[PDB]
């Protein structure tokens, strides 16, 4: 399915994804496509922070869902 | 009480506690 | 544990701590650090307030984490 994913700079952009897809796994599609370290990365939707360790059906995230990306670097 | 209700940031939506005028996760200012 | 504890002026205070913590230990630790009394302070992270009888460990609070820190 494909989800979409904001920037802070308005910009969107498309992943195809699984619900069975951890939030890890977006990570690296993000990767793919626009360059940016996974331990770069911060995903919000619905308000929320996601987690790495969780899938996109665990946040019901369905077909068409809009995250948000926020380039902040993970901790150590 | 004064400070009302959590607000979503316009630049990501997180969702902010009312005392704070930046983003927690992205530092944009609450209002513009 | 370092935890990053960041003012609403903008200040980043780098605070040592436990995960056992309780929050009004991180108060007292502020308090020591920066001479704020521990009455006067309000914790925040992931958009709530902190409770006193908590740990870090209970809000998931870990290595590096940044909270947000309020005065009344
Ligand atoms: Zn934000």
């Amino acid at each position: 399915m494909q989800i979409f994913v904001k920037t802070l700079t308005g910009k969107t952009i498309t992943l195809e994804v699984e619900p069975s897809d951890t939030i890890e796994n977006v990570k690296a599609k993000i990767q793919d496509k626009e360059g940016i370290p996974p331990d770069q990365q911060r995903l919000i939707f619905a308000g929320k922070q996601l987690e790495d360790g969780r899938t996109l059906s665990d946040y019901n995230i369905q077909k068409e869902s809009t995250l948000h990306l926020v380039l902040r670097l993970r901790g150590g | 009480d004064d400070e009302g209700a959590q607000w979503n940031c316009t630049a990501c939506t997180f969702l902010n506690h009312p005392a704070l005028i930046r983003c927690e996760q992205c530092e944009m200012p609450r209002h513009f």
